[PDB]
């Protein structure tokens, strides 16, 4: 198994700059047996740059790859929006046929903190017995987001659940939702529900809290 | 000219098996190699097998071998991935590619196929609505939002005002809890325009055709 390893695994770029990841082997292979493919959310892994340097039909000339024996790497002259995605490595040398990790490369942008919202349970839901308390953080950069759960100033890592939007298509910004569920009963059994969330916008953790009514 | 088409999504219970399909056009797969890749998640692409339309002759990943089956049926230029004694980790996108004879013009790969294990039943969505407790979030405006839980299979669409308001909205992707997927969407609007102007979340869940509609106080 040759193993490829893609570097770095994120980055950020802004338009107009010049961007390079790199794609090592664990042992040589045919320049001619390397690939990039490119793959946007929802659509299928893209044929970009084959036998290492020669580029598909319907690929930018901003674009360029290079290297032989086991060091690669693709090479963007000057980064525009559509080229914010993943790109992978393969090598079709010696099977198993292996991919790298891939480089998700992002549209880079000014720093942004994020605007909190927690929101406690719904009557409606309270009916049923069951009581989530929802925490919004919206439009916020770099990605890089430390969320707490507070609950009467007690740290609380049971019941949540974290999701993260992908960059903003218009203002490359990131949103992230976090739900912290628990019953009637040892929800109405606590007063004080606290969001808590450091980002590299702040050393001082934003805090969003309310009290039962 | 030349184009792979796969067979459709599939939902299937756990311990059951399925076989997909990939069939080719503008071109014969018996001049090629036929090849099943697999993509879980947020994870990477992974390949799994090989083979060689003209023979049979087929290469697997020993991690799959077992598990998968790659076959091929040259007369109706068709290609196969049978998966057996399916659990939660197969679930994944499957995509079918093709070695091209010639690399420089062509996609070689198909669109792909999802398959996902569950032994859930279709299961409408509880729709809570999201009103803030009195509390400055920010300067003026204000932030709405509504909890989609318990709901199965995926997906749901969350319109706000019916479509009038599909501004300064987040809709957060799924999350797996407790084998039934839960999502949460917030809108942002001016503070001027709330509580003026009432605003309701339309949830619609296809699987179940249920539309909830909940207005917020």
């Amino acid at each position: 198994d040759i193993v490829l390893t893609q570097s770095p695994a994120i980055m950020s770029a802004s338009l107009g700059e010049r961007v390079t990841m790199t794609c090592t082997a664990s042992s040589s292979v045919s320049s001619s047996n390397l690939h990039w493919y490119q793959q946007k959310p929802g659509s299928s892994p893209k044929l970009w740059i084959y036998s290492t340097s020669n580029l598909a039909s319907g690929v930018p000339a901003r674009f360029s790859g290079s290297g032989s024996g086991t060091s690669y790497s693709l090479t963007i002259s000057s980064m525009e929006a559509e080229d914010a995605a993943t790109y992978y490595c393969h090598q079709y040398h010696r099977s198993p046929y292996t991919f790298g990790g891939g480089t998700k490369l992002e549209i880079k942008r000014a720093d942004a903190a994020p605007t909190v919202s927690i929101f406690p349970p719904s009557s409606e839901q309270l009916t049923s017995g069951g009581a989530s308390v929802v925490c919004f953080l919206n439009n916020f950069y770099p990605k890089d987001i430390n969320v707490k759960w507070k609950i009467d100033g007690s740290e609380r890592q049971n019941g949540v659940l974290n999701s993260w939007t992908d960059q903003d298509s218009k203002d490359s910004t990131y949103s992230m939702s976090s739900t912290l569920t628990l019953t009637k009963d040892e929800y109405e059994r606590h007063n004080s529900y606290t969001c808590e969330a450091t980002h590299k916008t702040s050393t001082s953790p934003i805090v969003k809290s309310f009290n039962r009514n | 000219e030349v184009q792979l088409q796969q067979s459709g999504a599939e939902l299937v219970k756990p311990g059951a098996s399925v076989k997909l399909s990939c069939t080719a056009s503008g071109f014969n797969i018996k001049d090629t190699y036929m090849h099943w890749v697999k993509q879980k998640p947020e994870q990477g692409l992974e390949w799994i097998a090989q083979i060689d339309p003209a023979n049979g002759n087929t290469k697997y990943d020993p991690k799959f071998q077992g598990k998968a089956t790659i076959t091929a049926d040259t007369s109706s230029n068709t290609a196969y991935l049978h998966l057996s004694s399916l659990t939660s980790e197969d679930s994944a996108v499957y995509y079918c590619a093709a070695d091209p004879p010639y690399y420089g013009h062509g996609d070689y790969w198909g669109q792909g196929t999802t398959l996902t294990v569950s032994s859930a039943k279709t299961t409408p969505p509880s729709v809570y609505p999201l009103a803030p407790g009195s509390a400055a979030q920010t300067n003026s405006m204000v932030t709405l939002g509504c909890l989609v839980k318990g709901y199965f299979p995926e997906p749901v669409t969350v319109t706000w005002n019916s479509g009038s308001l599909s501004s300064g909205v987040h809709t957060f992707p799924a999350v797996l809890q407790s084998d039934l997927y839960t999502l949460s969407s917030s809108v942002t609007v001016p503070s001027s325009t709330w509580p003026s102007e009432t605003v309701t979340c339309n949830v619609a869940h296809p699987a179940s055709s249920t539309k909830v509609d909940k207005k917020i106080v």
